[PDB]
């Protein structure tokens, strides 16, 4: 029998960015 | 067999009369019927929001089958709920749980159509450990299968609506989140279950108070489950304020403490006075111990004639013919008329120790589980009201009329004549510069909550730019900072009870005002995540000084009224019109005259002397000095903290080089006298 | 609705209606073992006989 | 292809617009969140397209959505309100006239939404002051047709007459103050029952 | 063993001749060999939007290697294929991806130089989690890797110039998008191969056609690509209609349902009737399979002449002397003409059918999925079925579509260049609508400009674009986004004279160049469109000269108007001004009548049978009407006065749908009466 | 679904006084040592005045104990 190994689960996540404008 | 050895029959539990008495949903049962006796998509599957008794319903379709109050088809038939975990333990070697699952597929399939399968939280079918999906789906997308599922929405969009492999098996067997009346009923009959363990009684004005009082403030908890857990917690509540009293502790200190005293003085007269109250303590220890007692008979006699009512269910499903009638027409009116007769002698005897479930009690319940002063008047609160009106004048001297709104607001609020529709104090600030408005909103957070600062300073002088929003409401998902939450949505989530406090409001860019709009209308927010968040019991003022030029110019020889209504012009002039008619009423603030800022720094001076205690150095001012101070610390123009610094500079610049010159001993009264121009600290 | 139709198949209410009526003054008349309820037991049962037969 | 709504509603202000327009959604609509509340009053600005319908970016009013135009696309069911006409630009006369016509309508991002399953509705206050001053003593067919005289001097008589019908609201004067006061005053008896009142 | 675990030895299908035999590219292909035997950098990529074969240039490169036209590098190497997505698409934990990657490295350095990689989505491979480009790095670097790359622009210039390793590591080789004739020597070269395959013949001139039209009605697939689409699915649908068939369906019921009558009736004439069905559907049915064996011989000729090919080109690479001549001068010619035998043959005997797919097939998979200049040469006759009246507009605007589509003029020169004046209402956006629908495709296909509002210097920002960095930017200006979604369209404009006079500028920049470019950095063509200016300036001018005053002098008059406005540069670049006159009171009471017909219609569509006096129909034209305006008081008018009276009746519960409804006057009104 | 909030509360600042009495007798068991009562108030005062970071009634242990 064997037995249930440890995984490693490589994960990740994002970003906005943001755009300005001027009045003039 | 294996069966025997992983599932969990609910029909035997039904026998067993262990299951609970689900009242209502008839209809949803009557459609999970129908969905069993459908070919295709044959296997229903239970939707709703989490707490709305799925498995009960499950359960209350088991006791219809016991009852057979089913068709005649699915008469006889099973119901075995079974057990994941039972089966995931043993399975040390290789492909045993293969092996179980095999042999519980070999077993289901030898019923034939008799059993009839149960297992909720589907994702776990989906996956137990190839394990579950890849061997029961066969059993699934061949039919053989009969089994009803139950789910929350949320596995229903992500692990059911994704596999639309899975699609023709199943129907959106839709439960609806329930109402208020049929939670009424439901209370009803668990009100007969649930005097069972906890030994007492309850009133049913107590009952559609707490569906009430349940349905209108909480918001994270639904039907019917808020309204049953204040009704299981108030009753141990009950439970415990019987179960031990509070008299017999003060006397029972007293007694302990003339003990002790008496032991020490060997005049006597306390071996007298320790006679009698031990005398008192036992007189009120064995009326304890009988009216215990009187609760011991009456609750085991309504036990009994519960379990009177379970024999003679099992009696109409057996069918004896004497049994039935010797059960019911001996049984039932005789425990019945002493059990009002032990009811009426409790309330003949029953002194410190109410034991029916007031409203009183539910409010008390709710309160301590939210935050809202929902428990009755204390009239502590109402001292604290008179204490309203007059606190806010101690920590602001001045400017009546908001201190009146204010009031009136909080007046509103804990009579009940609020609105739940909207948060409570839906205020808007104005007026001139350093004026006591950040001070009546911390007024307000030292008078409700006893702190000054426990309130949420949310400062519309960072919100400048669109991206603001996202700061302070929170963050769509896959992004950045999403699962930390924002801070609004955390600060009121939590403790739905504060002073939501928006620091100079038109700074901040105006597409926050679309968030307003959904507070000063609703109360509820939709943040980031997805989610709300209520409002209702909350107050929120909002700060500014727009009108500052036209009510420093205009409040002398102007009324109230048509100065409110200008600086109103100019606020329609600076928000939108759509959001300033969902406020409660603006106030109109106005700057200070003489004695005001006279008051003011006999409260700065105060203060000061809590420091200078602490330093340990006492003050007592020349009254010449006050003269001084409000001629320096004075302007119309700017306000209040012109006092702050004139009373900061000409005392404590010389009163802190002359401390540390070592030169000013603590011991002396500090008489700060004054010279023609500035102020001379002695040493006397 | 064609499930729906084959629960209204495997109904009736009256029946309910009169088996309760019926077992009440069963145990009515058990209990005042004056009577009349032998027969207004009989006329029920029968009415029940007939329907349960129409059925 | 003429949407559904198209309606003027003249008359001061209090008096049921917003209830007639939350009634007409609690019928036709059968609910109340079948709306979409905007006023033409911030709109006197020469941007009311952009932010109000949909533009090329560099606003808020874009990933949003927008006000208008991307709000139906969120509900095509729905009924529009339009208050403070009066407060108008010529972007706002030539969007309506193309709602008027159309239905479908041109935002900033190219994608035009019908409008022809909800309802356009328009308010206003120009002639209400002669609706304040001379509803007593006066008729409503003749006192309608001098109000659209009056909307005819204000506005241009051919953006006018795509609407189906322009109405005026009289001032409420006794009956219907005592009959909204006592709704009031019996939800006020009603939340003091919930405390134990009467 | 990767390699049969991720790749495809292309050179094992071409040398089973599985493979397309590739046409033209040649210089191309030869600066991949150039790139391919290099010391260092030794890949190429290829730069081209998908669906030009680049994956087919590779594969016409490996069928080179299989004639072994390279030079003295390449003689035995093996071109293997691999995407990045049978590698990202494992990738549960860390570290699985990457097992994969270096063991493909390993077979790469196991078979010590002799394995030609290719690898496309070259930009996917940016992307799988450091992640790829860096194991690939020193085999890029090192000479012991010869990828071969396959990717877009955009996707280069968004991605490879991020990682310079990524840059230099491969080396640009720009692929091109073929051309008409190119794309019919190609599908000459692929013509045997698709008639091997759908055992039917094709008709050559169907195929420039198709090619023709594929340029023509197709905008975003390209070549060879949607070429191949178009002949494959038109063949197979002709083979579906030759693998049938209907009359004999027919006919079967037929017999197969008097069958069943004469069985019940067991007078009798069925026996007679039944034999006669039965004889013709024997007849159907024995021509069918002679077709079926015909169209049979046929393939297995055709299919014994491409084996014939195969094998001269087999004789080609290995080198057999009488075999060459033995099969080109005897097998070639001989099959070719009996294989016309049976074409002619086929075009004889196929009826019920063809077997030569024609570019009516074409029409038929193009528009599911040819009258134009003929129609062209009736346009005038085209705009008055809608617009009555405006003659020598009507007559201008041929002449200048004539032009167009003719091409005389300047083609970097905008189609339409016109301003039009006079008073409104009459139907000038009626023939704006018209125009674009019988001209191109719609009435309300177009772009409507409202040059009335845009006077100032940020009223021309707005509409020409934004500058970067400012208020108006990401989807351009007013003008920029409705052309560019609307490659073939008509600008409209409305109001010219309200303008500040430097859109004009704009408008000049328009007819000179065509291209426009905005404040986004792309110009956006107006070759391909319409541009209409509109005003009103001397409106009451032809108003009160209309009558008995000529088309030509009137307009000088007016365009002397003009001049007295306008730029002198502006008129110098007009095509022409036409009049816009005010027609008449009976022309605009007929498109009130044209006002009555579509309503009518939708009266129809609501399913009444309604008719109207003339009387009627003249105080419903003397409604509304004005001619300071034109028809459009007169159109609302007439729409209100009936809209409302008529369905409030309809609403009174009086009108049936089926009754005569005759639109009777009132005194000033109109009542309907049901009959 | 399956629990009770108990909404823990910060401690005030009184009471943060009288637990640090308690605790003042049990740090007076280990560290060898005595504290005073003006020691009370002053850990009272200053955790609650000065530092941010950290709680009542946490960090006036962590002045105590130190
Ligand atoms: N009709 C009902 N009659 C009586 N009690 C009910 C009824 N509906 C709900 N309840 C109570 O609410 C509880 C909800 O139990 P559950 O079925 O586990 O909750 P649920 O709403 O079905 O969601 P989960 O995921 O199973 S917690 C029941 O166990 C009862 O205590
Ligand atoms: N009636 C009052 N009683 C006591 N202190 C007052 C009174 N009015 C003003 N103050 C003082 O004025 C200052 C007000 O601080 P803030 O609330 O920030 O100023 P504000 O006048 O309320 O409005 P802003 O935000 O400063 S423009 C405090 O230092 C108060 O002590
Ligand atoms: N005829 C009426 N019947 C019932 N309620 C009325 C009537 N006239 C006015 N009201 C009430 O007057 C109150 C004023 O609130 P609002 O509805 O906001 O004002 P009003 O209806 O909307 O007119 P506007 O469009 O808002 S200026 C509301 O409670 C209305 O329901
Ligand atoms: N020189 C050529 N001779 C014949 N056909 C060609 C030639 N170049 C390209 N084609 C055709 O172009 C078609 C496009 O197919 P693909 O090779 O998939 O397209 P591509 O140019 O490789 O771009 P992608 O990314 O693969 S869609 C092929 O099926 C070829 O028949």
């Amino acid at each position: 029998a064997a037995a249930a190994a440890a995984a490693a689960a490589a994960a990740a996540a994002a970003a906005a960015a943001a755009a300005a404008a001027a009045a003039a | 067999q294996a069966l025997k050895k992983y599932t969990i029959d609910l029909t035997e539990r039904a026998e067993q009369g262990k299951l609970d008495p689900v009242i209502g949903r008839d209809e949803e049962i009557r459609r999970t019927i129908q969905v069993l006796q459908r070919r295709t998509k044959n296997n229903p599957v239970l939707i709703g929001e989490p707490g709305v008794g799925k498995t009960a319903i499950v359960e209350g379709l088991a006791q219809r089958i016991i009852n057979g109050e089913v068709p005649e088809g699915l008469k006889g038939r099973r119901v075995l709920a079974l057990d994941m975990g039972a089966l995931v333990a043993g399975a040390k070697y290789r492909g045993e749980f293969e092996e179980r699952l095999k042999g519980v597929l070999n077993d289901l399939a030898k019923q034939e159509g008799n059993v009839i399968l149960f297992i909720d939280a589907l994702h776990t079918m989906v996956g137990a450990g190839m394990d579950a999906g890849n061997m029961l789906k066969p059993a699934l997308a061949r039919g053989e299968l009969h089994c009803v599922g139950a789910t929350t929405l949320d596995e229903y969009r992500q692990y059911i609506e994704k596999d639309a492999a899975l699609e023709r098996r199943f129907q959106k067997v839709f439960v609806a989140e329930p109402s208020v009346e049929d939670t009424i009923a439901i209370l009803r009959g668990l009100k007969e279950r649930y005097e069972l363990h906890h030994h007492v009684q309850i009133t049913d004005p107590a009952i559609v108070a707490a569906a009430t009082l349940s349905h209108r403030y909480i918001a994270d908890r639904q039907l019917p489950d808020k309204a049953i857990d204040l009704i299981d917690e108030a009753a141990s509540s009950i439970r415990m304020q019987i179960d031990s009293p509070e008299e017999l502790d003060r006397l029972d200190r007293r007694i302990i403490q003339l003990k002790l005293e008496q032991q020490a003085l060997m005049l006597d007269m306390l071996n007298e006075e320790l006679s009698d109250k031990e005398r008192q303590y036992s007189e009120l220890e064995e009326e304890w111990k009988a009216e215990k007692a009187s609760l011991s008979g009456t609750q085991t006699i309504k036990a009994e004639l519960e379990q009177a009512k379970i024999a003679i269910e099992q009696a109409r499903r057996v069918g004896d013919l004497a049994r039935m009638s010797e059960l019911q027409y001996g049984k039932i009116p005789e425990l019945e008329k002493q059990l009002e007769a032990a009811t009426q002698l409790e309330g003949k005897t029953m002194r410190l120790l109410r034991n029916k479930v007031t409203d009183a009690e539910i409010a008390e319940v709710l309160a301590r589980w939210t935050g809202i002063p929902v428990s009755r008047m204390m009239e502590s609160e109402r001292e604290k009201l008179l204490r309203m009106e007059q606190e806010l004048h101690h920590r602001v001297i001045g400017q009546n009329e908001a201190v009146d709104a204010v009031s009136n607001a909080i007046r509103r609020s804990r009579a009940g004549l609020a609105d739940p529709n909207r948060p409570i104090g839906s205020f808007l600030f104005l007026g001139p510069t350093g004026v006591g408005k950040t001070e009546l909103c911390k007024a307000l957070a030292n008078f409700m909550f006893d702190s000054d600062e426990a309130m949420v300073r949310i400062d519309m002088s960072e919100f400048m730019e669109k991206h603001s929003v996202s700061r302070l409401v929170g963050a769509p998902p896959g992004y950045v900072g999403y699962e930390e939450g924002g801070y609004l949505t955390e600060a009121v989530r939590r403790r739905p009870y504060s002073v939501i406090l928006l620091d100079a409001v038109e700074k901040a860019h105006p597409d926050v005002f679309n968030i307003l709009l959904q507070v000063l209308d609703d109360g509820r927010l939709t943040d980031g995540q997805g989610r709300t968040v209520d409002f209702r019991n909350t107050v929120v003022i909002m700060t500014s000084n727009l009108g500052s030029d036209l009510i420093q110019e205009r409040f002398g020889e102007l009324d109230y009224a048509h100065m409110k209504e200008l600086v109103l012009g100019v606020v329609s002039h600076n928000f939108r019109p759509e959001f300033i008619n969902r406020i409660d009423e603006v106030v109109v603030f106005h700057p200070l005259g003489e004695q005001h800022i006279a008051s003011i720094a006999q409260i700065q001076l105060k203060r000061l002397y809590k420091r200078l205690e602490e330093r340990g150095y006492e003050i007592h001012i020349s009254d010449e000095a006050l003269k001084l101070l409000s001629e320096n610390g004075y302007d119309p123009v700017y306000g209040a903290r012109p006092l702050k610094r004139a009373i900061q500079q000409q005392i404590e610049n010389p009163l802190a080089q002359q401390i540390l010159s070592g030169e000013l001993v603590p011991g002396k009264v500090i008489r700060l006298e004054v010279n023609e121009d500035r102020i001379v600290a002695v040493q006397h």
